């Protein structure tokens, strides 16, 4: 049984993605964000907001402190996110993607681009002088539907599992997702977040569904 | 043993010029009945009852086939061949006091290599130990070598003791740590050593690259000696790396 | 006079008793064998053993040509006679194959013993390693032992008075090789009937010594007079019978022994084509005539 | 072949020792900045151009012709103009392709407009960043 | 006889099935995807399709349990994969090939090349000190056109043997095909899957198709 | 009398064929492909090739249902029933080396692999040495027609063992992905005899 | 693939030495303003419009069609007026637009209405770009 987590990411503000500023052609914006290669439409690494929901999980689950290597977490972080201990190896539950953003089309009504260009400085304190900068955010507004995998081993914790995964979901939505979020960027939201059963059926997909809706 | 390639080792053994010590190495002022019975009986008691007591000295994975007189047949694991061959020059270059030189062949093969093969293979061996002669200007061979696993690895007794055991001492002792991605590097090593020939200057240059990828777990100073040895010594580092692949492959034994 | 370059594209597999070893030549038996079962084939047979045993067709074993350098096997000379110095069949005993031109410089000494073997470098030998695969049991493994030629390398064989019938069964003989594995990829070369009168100088000159050149045995009525003042080497020739037509199974033919071609006489004999089988369907054939090479001594 | 580098010419004999050479003579009195350097540059500062480079390599490598197509030739050019972006946008990348000429050789292949001219050429950049590392890396 | 399995691999997110550090060093990364070595291509080796393939199908085929060895899973999988029993030798049903990618053309239309490098870091949790490292990557888009030779050794269990197939595609669809792939990598689906016979004619071949086809 | 099926292989996947168990070959990898002797170039042995087109062939003239057909081509000694053989297989050398050299690349490559555990999840690598694909190997077979009623049949049986090895691998670790084999350039010549009906037999290869 | 300046054309190939040379001639005789006083154009002048062209260049090369759509022209036209604009704002920037034929070059591109020549556009603005900041720079 493997099941799928639907749902969309929206930015409430500028996301910023740090992506290679090295191939993203000649006169560019000073720091790019991450983009498909093909489609150049910016995306979330499925790396990126894995590591996120996993920090912010873990340090949640734990005590609300978290120290430790990524490979001595709690055993529901190790069964979510996988493990790669010597005699302890989780193989993780859920599969994240990487996340496209999908409405390029509702941008376009608005007539703006997908990204913008933030303008930033930095005031030297002995001189009082300013430094400008810039950088370059996927603008609010922008939603990146995702698609997680769920691999249902063990029946006896798929409840406390999706208990989790919407835990972790919920502290996303207090804290931001990549690139400078502590500076007014990254804040991002969840919403239809619906779990569906890859093949076959779920015979308590309808209790996962309203653990993931609330 | 369990570190190691599963093969077996056969030593062929053969002192130098016997025949001629014993028609003309005695002076003719000292040519006595009881002088030639005293070197004979010197040189076939060494083989014989001194190579059975060198190997139960410690004990050496050798089944000897035969020891008799001025030969040597030997079967074992490789390693503790290879380890025995260079004790076995030093014993005779001690019992003899360095008046008569001895050449070996070293032949490894599987277990299920025809018997006959392994003899003919490593007395080809010895027989291309017998030709070793560093310049083509002397008259006759030096004889003083031995052959490792193969006709074109034939070097000197100090050649191999000096170069090729401090060589593989020094490879032994800085790649312990290396990852299962630094045996690849190992054969590329081996590889761009050998193709060196061809390409003097693209693959010294990808050598350089490999060393640089390596001297992250061997440290910086051992790249550049390994930089400097192919440049220099190439042939020796090249039958090192190859014996401390084969010592330290990890496919049972 | 007529010599038959071989060269060969492939690694070729001369057994002498096993599968596992080659030998660098091939003899005049198995020469013989191979062109009467292409006469065979081809369906005069017949025809073939008169030419053989009339002495029509007659012919050496095969010996290296390195770089058109013609070898002969060291032969067995009652020299070494010069009892001062040098070092006369003491260094000349790794030594397998002279030079044919330089058989002069052999017998009275100064052949460089050292310099004539890495001189001599034709290819090398190697063992092919193969399985039987089954199905459902286990694979059972199995290896061939193969020798592989240089570039300018290959075998030659001393054919006097040639005939178009030893042309034709040359050229199917390219065809279905020679040596062991043939059916596998083992026996394939290309030949060349190359007069030549450097060597026929050598053939020309009469001698006090005969250096037999194949692998012979002298009849019964003249054994006795051959075996006086003679250096050889006696060599058992056997094996089984190839055959299709023959026992309706795998059945050994009688051993029989020959002097080894680098023997050396002074009384010439001309031996016989035998009949190493008896109780088959067809006649088993061991050529067994004897090729010499006169020198003086 | 006889690719030129501006003073001293390189061919297929030639390139490794040279690289060599050009790569020491960084690592001896390296690259001052205006505030008195002193660091010397990182493979994350001409990655572009070498992977440009190499997808150029590829694109040569599965051509038979002897003479570079337009359609590669624009490529060569697009990197030429790279290499003239990365310089000006940094003093330690302008000095690294002064001294290792890759703008000499590059248009030098833009020149002799050879396949065995860009072969050579991305032979001499291989040994040039073997021996950049192994000296110095990053 | 001899079946052809033809069909598509697109890559739904960036792929890396890599392990070859070979030749050029004119800057490639440290950890670069396998290709073919003559024309550069990248590749999807038939054997890490064929492993994946089979860990999912056994997997699924248990159901939901995998720990026993490849050679003790079930008789649909040694029979379709191979079993090198001491005893009972099953000989594989399926020749998996190495894979190359086909629409090199059509990546570039898009001025973009066959890899790509993607930039990632780890957050040490105690010291908040990031530690970059790169990866390559096959482009999203990427189409990989492959071919796995099917032969019939009895036409009573081909129907079987192909539901199984599809199966284990599907699985493959939620799944990833090797490498960084729980971090958002390995994404495929398979897209033109069809089977034709070799030499021949089977008679229920458009039942396989129909199989094949959904 | 003899004809001569001359042909190419070409590598689509990577083959990897045999184990070269001497020092210099193991000393370099783990698992060695078969070298030429003194060339060192990967060959194709003709035992592999013949032993590979003898078992597709005698599953497919079987099927369920040796026979006549295959020891005719492939020889028999097995207790009573002594047929000698018609096919001369040859050991198949690496015919592309000049176009290899174009490309900057060498004939063989490692091609490394790894098994992970199902029970512990712990994975465990491999390097297999393989000819890249791409390579050439032309090769010649030599047919002895003993008999003229039976030449047409055992060229289409040679071609469907020719069509069996297209649709399977060659050498080594084949239903992992290696091995596997394009025929072309397939015609037959006689080379020693006159034959009329060569054309047929052209067209039978040519099929 | 072939875009108009003037006497002089740029085509696929010799994009970047075009850029170079109008570059360098900028620098060899930099633009003097009112006040006797030289100027040197900034990124940041022209970074509106270097958007503007990169904006539509992902959205014209996610696109396998000849001919250019409405939508997409009617940027670029949008992106000449934008040019425009910034040259009447700023008497260096339109010295800057008159020297280089960034005008010349993007009406070219309405006028040829084709996929690729807004792609050689986009090449040569790059080029500009790049050998502008190999000089100068900001
Ligand atoms: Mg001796
Ligand atoms: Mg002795």
């Amino acid at each position: 049984m493997k099941l799928v987590i639907e749902g969309t990411i929206v930015l409430k503000t500028g996301m910023h993605i740090g992506g290679s500023s090295d191939f993203s052609a000649i006169g560019a914006v000073d720091s790019p964000v991450v983009r498909d290669t093909l489609t150049r439409l910016p995306l979330i690494p499925g790396s990126s907001l894995k590591g996120k929901m996993r920090y912010l999980l873990a340090k949640e689950l734990n005590n609300g402190i978290l120290l430790n290597e990524p490979n001595n977490d709690q055993d529901e972080i190790l069964r979510l996110f996988g493990s790669s201990e010597k005699d302890k190896i989780r193989r993780a539950r859920l599969k994240f993607n990487d996340i496209k953003l999908s409405n390029l089309a509702e941008l376009e009504t608005f007539n703006v681009s997908s990204t913008e260009v933030k303008f930033e400085n930095t005031i030297n304190r002995k001189t009082a002088v300013a430094n400008p900068r810039q950088i370059e955010r996927v603008i609010a507004g922008s939603k990146f539907d995702f698609e997680i995998f769920y691999n249902l081993d063990d029946i006896k914790e798929v409840e406390k599992d999706f208990e989790n995964i919407k835990q972790g979901f919920d502290l996303l939505e207090f804290d931001y997702l990549g690139g400078h979020g502590t500076r007014g960027s990254g804040r991002i939201a969840f919403e239809n977040l619906s779990v569906i059963t890859a093949v076959g059926n779920f015979e308590k997909i309808n209790t996962l569904n309203e653990i993931l809706g609330a | 043993v369990e570190v190691g390639i599963n093969r077996l080792g056969v030593l062929r053994a053969d002192v130098d010029n016997l025949g001629q010590a014993f028609i003309n190495g005695i002076p003719d002022d000292y040519l006595s009945i009881s002088r030639t019975a005293t070197f004979s009986r010197a040189m076939s008691r060494f083989f014989k009852n001194y190579l059975n007591q060198l190997l139960a000295e410690k004990s050496y994975k050798i089944n000897v086939i035969y020891a008799g007189g001025d030969d040597l047949f030997m079967i074992g694991a490789w390693q503790d061949i290879l380890d025995f061959s260079i004790v076995l020059k030093q014993k005779f270059a001690d019992f003899t006091q360095n008046k008569l030189s001895i050449s070996a062949g070293i032949g490894m093969f599987r277990e299920k290599y025809p018997v006959a093969r392994m003899a003919s293979l490593t007395g080809d061996l010895e027989d291309a130990a017998k030709d070793y002669k560093p310049d083509e200007r002397a008259v006759q061979a030096t004889k003083n070598a031995v052959t490792l696993f193969d006709a074109t690895n034939v070097f000197s007794w100090d050649t191999l003791e000096n170069d090729i055991f401090v060589k593989l001492d020094a490879i032994t002792k800085n790649f312990e740590k290396l990852d299962e991605t630094g045996k690849a590097f190992i054969y590329r090593l081996i590889d761009l050593l050998r193709g060196v020939n061809e390409n003097q200057q693209i693959n010294i240059a990808r050598l350089a690259y490999t060393l640089s990828r390596m001297e992250e777990k061997i440290g910086k100073t051992f790249a550049q000696e390994l930089y400097n040895w192919a440049n220099a010594d190439r042939k020796t580092l090249i039958m090192a790396l190859e014996i401390y692949i084969l010592k330290t492959r990890e496919r049972a034994a | 006079m007529k010599i038959i370059k071989l060269y060969f594209e492939s690694p070729v597999h001369f057994g002498e008793k096993r599968l596992s070893e080659s030998k660098i030549t091939f003899s005049a038996d198995t020469l013989f064998s191979a062109l009467m079962i292409e006469a065979v084939g081809l369906g005069k047979e017949d025809e073939f053993y008169q030419l053989a045993s009339n002495n029509l067709v007659k012919f050496s074993d095969a010996f290296p040509f390195i770089d058109q350098y013609y070898y002969i096997p060291k032969p067995m000379f009652n020299l070494k006679l010069e009892k001062e110095d040098e070092n006369p069949s003491k260094a000349f005993k790794k030594l397998l194959y002279v030079p044919i031109d330089s058989l002069e410089d052999y017998l009275s000494g100064g052949l460089d013993a050292y310099f004539e073997r890495e001189s001599f470098n034709l290819g090398k030998l190697a063992l092919s390693e193969k399985v039987q695969q089954h199905d459902f049991k286990d694979s059972e493994p199995y290896n061939v032992g193969t020798f592989t030629f240089k570039e300018n390398t290959g075998l030659y064989v001393l054919i006097e008075q040639t005939h178009p019938l030893l042309e034709e069964l040359l050229e199917n003989l390219q065809y279905s090789g020679i040596g062991g594995k043939r059916n596998s990829g083992y026996g394939k070369f290309k030949f060349e009937i190359l007069e030549d009168s450097d060597i026929e100088d050598l053939f020309s000159a009469k001698g006090n010594r005969k250096i037999l050149l194949s692998g012979a045995l002298p009849k019964d009525a003249e054994l006795e007079q051959a075996l006086k003042n003679a250096s050889y080497l006696l060599e058992r020739r056997g094996g089984f019978v190839q055959s299709d037509t023959y026992a309706t199974n795998l059945v050994k033919k009688q051993d029989l022994y020959v002097f080894k071609s680098g023997s050396t006489f002074e009384n010439s004999f001309d031996g016989d084509i035998y009949q190493v089988g008896k109780k088959g369907n067809h006649p088993v054939y061991k050529y067994a005539k004897s090729f010499f090479l006169e020198v003086s001594v | 072949t006889e690719l030129k580098i501006g003073n001293e010419k390189v061919n297929s004999t030639n390139f490794g020792d040279f690289a060599e050479k050009a790569i020491r003579g960084i690592n001896h009195k390296p690259f001052v900045n205006s505030k008195g350097g002193e660091q010397k540059i990182t493979t994350s500062k001409i990655r572009g151009i070498l992977e440009l480079v190499n997808k150029v390599y590829n694109r040569v490598i599965n051509t038979n012709d002897v003479e570079l197509s337009e359609n590669i030739l624009a490529d060569i050019a697009y990197i030429k103009v790279k290499i003239a972006y990365e310089s000006g946008r940094e003093p330690v990348v302008k000095d690294f392709i002064q001294r290792t000429a890759f703008t000499a050789a590059i248009t030098d292949v833009m020149n002799q407009r050879t396949r065995e001219s860009f072969l050579l050429f991305a032979r001499y950049v291989e040994s040039l960043i073997a021996y950049f590392k192994f000296y110095g890396g990053k």
